[PDB]
RNA sequence: CGCGACCUCAGAUCAGACGUGGCGACCCGCUGAAUUUAAGCAUAUUAGUCAGCGGAGGAGAAGAAACUAACCAGGAUUCCCUCAGUAACGGCGAGUGAACAGGGAAGAGCCCAGCGCCGAAUCCCCGCCCCGCGGCGGGGCGCGGGACAUGUGGCGUACGGAA
RNA sequence: UAAGGCUAAAUACCGGCACGAGACCGAUAGUCAACAAGUACCGUAAGGGAAAGUUGAAAAGAACUUUGAAGAGAGAGUUCA
RNA sequence: ACCCACCCGACCCGUCUUGAAACACGGACCAAGGAGUCUAACACGUGCGCGAGUCGGGGGCUCGCACGAAAGCCGCCGUGG
RNA sequence: GGCCCGUCUCGCCCGCCGCGCCGGGGAGGUGGAGCACGAGCGCACGUGUUAGGACCCGAAAGAUGGUGAACUAUGCCUGGGCAGGGCGAAGCCAGAGGAAACUCUGGUGGAGGUCCGUAGCGGUCCUGACGUGCAAAUCGGUCGUCCGACCUGGGUAUAGGGGCGAAAGACUAAUCGAACCAUCUAGUAGCUGGUUCCCUCCGAAGUUUCCCUCAGGAUAGCUGGCGCUCUCGCACACGCAGUUU
RNA sequence: UGGAGCCGCCGCAGGUGCAGAUCUUGGUGGUAGUAGCAAAUAUUCAAACGAGAACUUUGAAGGCCGAAGUGGAGAAGGGUUCCAUGUGAACAGCAGUUGAACAUGGGUCAGUCGGUCCUGAGAGAUGGGCGAGCGCCGUUCCGAAGGGACGGGCGAUGGCCUC
RNA sequence: CCUCUGGCAUGUUGGAACAAUGUAGGUAAGGGAAGUCGGCAAGCCGGAUCCGUAACUUCGGGAUAAGGAUUGGCUCUAAGG
RNA sequence: AAGCAUCGCGAAGGCCCGCGGCGGGUGUUGACGCGAUGUGAUUUCUGCCCAGUGCUCUGAAUGUCAAAGUGAAGAAAUUCAAUGAAGCGCGGGUAAACGGCGGGAGUAACUAUGACUCUCUUAAGGUAGCCAAAUGCCUCGUCAUCUAAUUAGUGACGCGCAUGAAUGGAUGAACGAGAUUCCCACUGUCCCUACCUACUAUCCAGCGAAACCACAGCCAAGGGAACGGGCUUGGCGGAAUCAGCGGGGAAAGAAGACCCUGUUGAGCUUGACUCUAGUCUGGCACGGUGAAGAGACAUGUUUUUUCACUGACCCGGUGAGGCGG
RNA sequence: CACGAUCCUUCUGACCUUUUGGGUUUUAAGCAGGAGGUGUCAGAAAAGUUACCACAGGGAUAACUGGCUUGUGGCGGCCAAGCGUUCAUAGCGACGUCGCUUUUUGAUCCUUCGAUGUCGGCUCUUCCUAUCAUUGUGAAGCAGAAUUCACCAAGCGUUGGAUUGUUCACCCACUAAUAGGGAACGUGAGCUGGGUUUAGACCGUCGUGAGACAGGUUAGUUUUACCCUACUGAUGAUGUGUUGUUGCCAUGGUAAUCCUGCUCAGUACGAGAGGAACCGCAGGUUCAGACAUUUGGUGUAUGUGCUUGGCUGAGGAGCCAAUGGG
RNA sequence: CGACUCUUAGCGGUGGAUCACUCGGCUCGUGCGUCGAUGAAGAACGCAGCUAGCUGCGAGAAUUAAUGUGAAUUGCAGGACACAUUGAUCAUCGACACUUCGAACGCACUUGCGGCCCCGGGUUCCUCCCGGGGCUACGCCUGUCUGAGCGUCGCU
């Protein structure tokens, strides 16, 4: 029958992103030169609230090095981040927080986030809100650094990619209970429609593959192959386990 | 014409 | 580090031209159903049909055989009569379905590339004069521009052609 | 003799301009439409879509008198009616 | 043939149905409209013409068609069926 | 009886430019929509049977291409709106006790998808009113909620097997278990309904076998029409039967 | 009665004969002067006009809305409904001397109040790509995407070529 | 709920009656849910001040729990800047 | 709904759109995130079952498995052969995946129950809890309580037709226009009805519809398509009307929603039949350079394996601003 | 009786035909006979569900009534083996048998599918008798009291509640008795809508699932009368010359009911225990028909106080608040 | 007889059938076979002495010119004209004209904003200001001018 809730949302229209007061990308600073040789320094002018993000973000200016002009970046604020700070970044960056600097400077132990998962990406992994990644260990030939991420997976990297020291600012947000729909409902209307969230169980057989029956059932298991028509891939998806 | 009855209402009902 | 050829590319309210939309009975190119029939239905059928898009002309399309035939042979295309509801297709069911010959309507045939020869012998645009000018043409005269040898024009194309 | 090209004619024509005809219809017919019809009217819109011809030869369409606030009458007159 | 009286007779039509006055449906009344058509193909019957033939199409020749988009004629009379 | 073609069986001979895995015949069966001194062709009318809108009216559906979010659904942008009371959360003050830890008492403070309750938004019950209404869903009282997942104008986004859905198959312009408009379309109908003047003559069937057949067809039967061939009450008859012998 | 065409016979031709189709279009009854003209407390007296007053107007009294208004102003929507004079056919479910009816005329004046400008969510060309195609996507992305300015220089003209 | 400012003529009519049925309001002796599927409907309760407040509990509540008393008019007093 | 719990994804990615694009949404995002499902605050729990159906993990050790490619014979169409991808099989995991969770006999110094024993059986055989519940056929279960009386209410009991643990079990303060039962109060709900008010209805002036309508309209019985207004036989029958009334007109309303038939449909489902977008795999093409080696056949050919290379192709960054020597 | 068409396949068969401009060869195509099957067997290739449902129709066909039938249910005879201490028959009545009844349920499908509103309760009228009580009587295994059996007989009655949607059922209470039925299983334009029986939801069992369940639960629109008749009441009608009067009466209707107490009487009767009746007298039930002196109810005489908020400057006098309240 | 009802007829209403007409259709045929950036079709808004609609036209607006025709047009007015004169009125239509949207074109759809050349007032080129005029779409071809490139060369 109908094309499912899900299906729905690949077509935008009403589930796009709500973007109005976002404060911008939350990017790195662009490789050059300087970053490339030696180390730009930039003042934090401030620190940042960025509408559908848990953490923190910084306005932190530089001055261009070829024009008369002072450019400016959105960090995601490293823990301990302040205002009047000066933060350095490049090859030859000192290695303490708020302070991106490539993985492969950095010693084993090191603890980043906002890392770049490719050179020149600006900032992909690890940027979430108490969340960092860890430095393992460098092969000096190949070029190549092994980084373990928040996930658990412990990922190749190029060398060269740069990373921000220190963790993320405004860890443990999810440790505080929500208790209210209604604080809810404000969480995600700075976000996307994709809140109040009806269970494929409730609805009629047209509208989803659990719908219908006389008792609320799923009637047929719930985990499913990914070689799965869109429109029937749904509950679990290529489940390896199942259970507790 | 004349409303007379409703749709679910169907008079003369002998289920 | 200049200046000059060309090549490939831009920009001009550059000079002068064209194209755009309409109509849509007829016509050309695509696209393309399902009611329906089969006493059900899926192939089939309805149908290369309706709707959809494109482009024309006073007509369009086609057309001067990489054809028919198998004869003692016909000789572009289109149209009519016939072939013929035939050969063939088809859950060989429903249903569908041409062509050649034969007789008429009409009747008309041609040109390149190439291969070659000929001082590019060719073309376009400028400007001055004479005619002509409400379908921009003739003739002449200009060391006046350009196209063109990465090929223009005359001869010539299978019915043979050149010298 | 293919992989390049041009070509009138007999052929088509429910659109157009301009004509001619009919064993057709004759105002509930014939076109939706004989008329100020794709009009009025409806619908947000795509679209839908009517009804409606006839005094008399001639307007000669009733001067004037009278009742009534008037519409309406009663006489008078016009017309072959 | 208008009305009235009286005696006897006499349920409302249409329809489907084995069976309708039916407690089966349709029907307040009147006017106008309103449904076995045309084409094609087959078969049998009948009428006419010619007859081992028959044929007419299609085409052509005769006119500006008033009647004619008829009528007539054709080594095409038979390519062909 | 005979002849022609197909076919089989059995047989014995003929022929010549090419003698051959050549060609031709005979007898007896048996298949043929055949021959056995022709009847067709054309035109016209009638009936029947079909294919076509196909006697007239009738679906639920199906397909193509378009129009709508002025209602309503949800998102987004920008604006507007929400009496008076109750309860009294953190923080703060003082006083009293406590050896300390800290605890009591009185204040202050004003939290909350907090309570009452107006406007607002809604819509429980009376199964009240109304029920050819005021109204194609209204009215009255009674009700729920009333600082929040609150109400609400305008703008803007999403369109039909598509949207949107705090999910009722809800809503998508009085239309939704697939909107509306035009077309394909006079869609199909073994099923309802109707089917137009008179007299005259004849006059049925509801049984057969077959059928995805049982509300229909086919095929026999029963009917009518057209005839023909003969018969003889024209002193001069053969055959036939819902009998009987 | 009507006032301009029409019939008999022989042939041919057909959109050729109605009581029905919950048939179509138009008309007319009985029902019936019946149902009905009952939501939101309310009227009364005198006068004026006038053919005519339960309803107009004026005056007097009695009543209601009771500033979350039956008051005073806008938005959207309407489109002349506004104002005046006149009419009393029709319409305003009794009436009307009245009206938002009908017929005559009038009537909307801006640098400052708004449109106008900006951008919002979003919409949408170009380049580019897809696309049988009408087109679609995309809106910074596969762009040589600025035509502007200042200061200097050189030229040209227009001006008491001074400036 | 009553009033001024401003606004209206009772919402598309009037008059005469005061029957039954209704629609919308009220009241009822004694009993008090015996009514009815069912306390549906209506009735009780209601403001404030002063007392008083259970089970249970997520210790926040329950809670206007329940249950009581008072309330007018008049003439004074005291207390708050 | 908060809370709990699973599952997919490290971006040439998960999920999803789109007819197509070096297209698009999530995403101005990066696992404290995005996406897909369940359960449904708190408290307290969450038993066993991986046999079935799912999902998933591994993979030359290997059955089958297409097109191409390779060989074979053939005059050739060709046939036959070897080769062999995913997928199926084969083997592990998974129940907060869909789901599932037994039956006989005998046994205690009165009897009765049966702690106990014996078998037969499954993937286990229903655990904690809970109960005649919104779940119990029998059923008005039995006991108690509540009433004068209770098919109701509550509390107990439990071989429970057919309870039961995130198909969530047991609970539970606060809350509820939610479903019950009782008590106090209160009442016209009732015994049993009555009176009053307003607007109606009523009569009048003015104005003025509609549905419905074969004809019509008094009964009893008879027969009759088996309940007649009309027919038969009886009773009988008297203009024109007013206000009421709901017995009858099998009254009106709407070509019965039920049921059945139709070779009529639509919505939804799946182990129906026949397909299909999507996706997964293999082949050929765009598709190149070098190195090394390695087998297979043959006495060069093919298969290529792995490792580099960059020039196609891709991705990211930037106002392409310092690249390699 | 033991089996199978077209199409397709496959095998077998002939010095067979065709394989198209001709020839040779493979291949294919023909011709003829067997085999591979259609069991729905004269021969489609084919799963559910719909309570979200639709359309064409059907009384050719179900779910009511009503007809026919009466098995089944209900009621009643006949016979007489027994029971009844004794005695077939006071009361009973086996084994057998004959009937009626349509308040049971079945059969059946005639009527209605262009719809006859589908259970129960309320309310109201009328009929039947197959008589519970009441009147008059026969019988007894009737001493009295209590009683069962039968006859005439349907005049008059036959109640209040608890549980249940109920019909039915049961219990409490009263009573004279708490008999049984019919009228489209009387009665939805009379109500009600609790239950069945749409759509929303839950639970159990069943189903892979959509969904199912004479298995449970909860939430869920009850329209129209102004026509005709019938009934109720209301004006009138023809006649009598007109009018008025006082009257008669054809025909319709129709009504009274049952109980207690006292007395008879602690009497009859009886061993006693217990324990009547007729006539009187006093009252009450239910029903009917009136009425308002009295008691009660109503009350907008808007009568007369009293009182809230407001408003006429106040007093006095009043008014408003859909009847301000009392 | 009285009222009412039924029936028939007369006359009158209601209603618009019938019949008779037909500047319209329907069908068959003939000839021709023509739109547009020189701005189409279509739309809009205008225009009459009194004119709303239909038609006709475009700010020269129920039409101008020209040619043909030869006294009207007419609902009423008014007028013209010498109808022995280019001359009323029709017809034709070759000259002229043709508001705004629209392929639709400066960019936008408010009817809003502009740029660039020239002209008149304004100045006395002082730019402003006002008014007028002419340019200012996209695509594409042939040329033209200006250019770009660690594209391929040559000379210096
Ligand atoms: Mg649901
Ligand atoms: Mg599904
Ligand atoms: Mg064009
Ligand atoms: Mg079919
Ligand atoms: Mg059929
Ligand atoms: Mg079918
Ligand atoms: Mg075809
Ligand atoms: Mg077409
Ligand atoms: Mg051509
Ligand atoms: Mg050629
Ligand atoms: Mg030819
Ligand atoms: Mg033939
Ligand atoms: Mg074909
Ligand atoms: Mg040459
Ligand atoms: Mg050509
Ligand atoms: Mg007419
Ligand atoms: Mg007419
Ligand atoms: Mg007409
Ligand atoms: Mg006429
Ligand atoms: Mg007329
Ligand atoms: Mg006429
Ligand atoms: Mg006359
Ligand atoms: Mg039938
Ligand atoms: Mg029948
Ligand atoms: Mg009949
Ligand atoms: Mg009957
Ligand atoms: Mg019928
Ligand atoms: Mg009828
Ligand atoms: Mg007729
Ligand atoms: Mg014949
Ligand atoms: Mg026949
Ligand atoms: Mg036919
Ligand atoms: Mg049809
Ligand atoms: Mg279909
Ligand atoms: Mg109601
Ligand atoms: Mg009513
Ligand atoms: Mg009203
Ligand atoms: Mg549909
Ligand atoms: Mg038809
Ligand atoms: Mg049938
Ligand atoms: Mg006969
Ligand atoms: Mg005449
Ligand atoms: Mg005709
Ligand atoms: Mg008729
Ligand atoms: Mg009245
Ligand atoms: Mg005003
Ligand atoms: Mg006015
Ligand atoms: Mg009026
Ligand atoms: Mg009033
Ligand atoms: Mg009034
Ligand atoms: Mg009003
Ligand atoms: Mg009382
Ligand atoms: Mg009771
Ligand atoms: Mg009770
Ligand atoms: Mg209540
Ligand atoms: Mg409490
Ligand atoms: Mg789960
Ligand atoms: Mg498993
Ligand atoms: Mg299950
Ligand atoms: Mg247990
Ligand atoms: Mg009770
Ligand atoms: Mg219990
Ligand atoms: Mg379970
Ligand atoms: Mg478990
Ligand atoms: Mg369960
Ligand atoms: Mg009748
Ligand atoms: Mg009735
Ligand atoms: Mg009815
Ligand atoms: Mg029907
Ligand atoms: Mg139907
Ligand atoms: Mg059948
Ligand atoms: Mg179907
Ligand atoms: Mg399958
Ligand atoms: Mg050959
Ligand atoms: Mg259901
Ligand atoms: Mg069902
Ligand atoms: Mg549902
Ligand atoms: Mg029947
Ligand atoms: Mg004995
Ligand atoms: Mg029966
Ligand atoms: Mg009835
Ligand atoms: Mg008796
Ligand atoms: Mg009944
Ligand atoms: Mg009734
Ligand atoms: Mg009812
Ligand atoms: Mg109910
Ligand atoms: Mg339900
Ligand atoms: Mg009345
Ligand atoms: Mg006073
Ligand atoms: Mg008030
Ligand atoms: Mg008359
Ligand atoms: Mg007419």
């Amino acid at each position: 029958g109908r094309v499912i809730r899900g299906q729905r949302k690949g077509a935008g229209s009403v589930f796009r992103a709500h973007v109005k007061h976002r404060k911008g990308a939350a990017r790195l600073r662009a490789v050059d030169f300087a970053e490339r040789h030696g180390y730009i320094k930039g003042i934090v002018k401030d620190i940042i609230h960025d509408p559908g993000r848990g953490a923190p973000l910084a306005k932190v200016v530089f001055r261009d090095p070829y024009r008369f002009k002072k450019r400016t970046e959105l960090f995601i604020a490293a823990e301990g981040i302040h205002t009047g700070q000066f933060v350095y970044c490049g090859k030859k960056a000192q290695l303490n927080i708020g302070n991106v600097l490539p993985v492969g400077t950095m010693p084993e132990g090191t603890i980043v986030c906002c890392l770049e998962e490719k050179p020149g990406d600006r900032g992909k992994l690890a940027r979430a809100s108490g969340n960092y990644a860890t430095v393992i260990s460098h092969n000096p030939e190949t070029k190549k650094t092994r980084v373990k991420l928040p996930s658990g997976s412990k990922k190749v990297i190029s060398s060269a990619n740069r990373a921000v020291v220190g963790v993320v600012a405004g860890g443990g947000r999810i440790d505080k209970p929500i208790l209210k729909a209604g604080r809810a409902y404000h969480k995600y209307k700075a976000k996307r429609n994709c809140w109040p969230r009806v269970r494929g169980v409730a609805m009629n057989p047209v509208e989803h593959p659990f719908g219908g029956g006389n008792h609320q059932h799923i009637g047929k298991p719930s985990t499913i192959r990914r070689d799965a028509p869109a429109g029937r891939k749904v509950g679990l998806i290529a489940a390896r386990r199942t259970g507790r | 014409g004349m409303w007379r009855f409703y749709t679910e209402d169907s008079p003369g009902l002998k289920v």
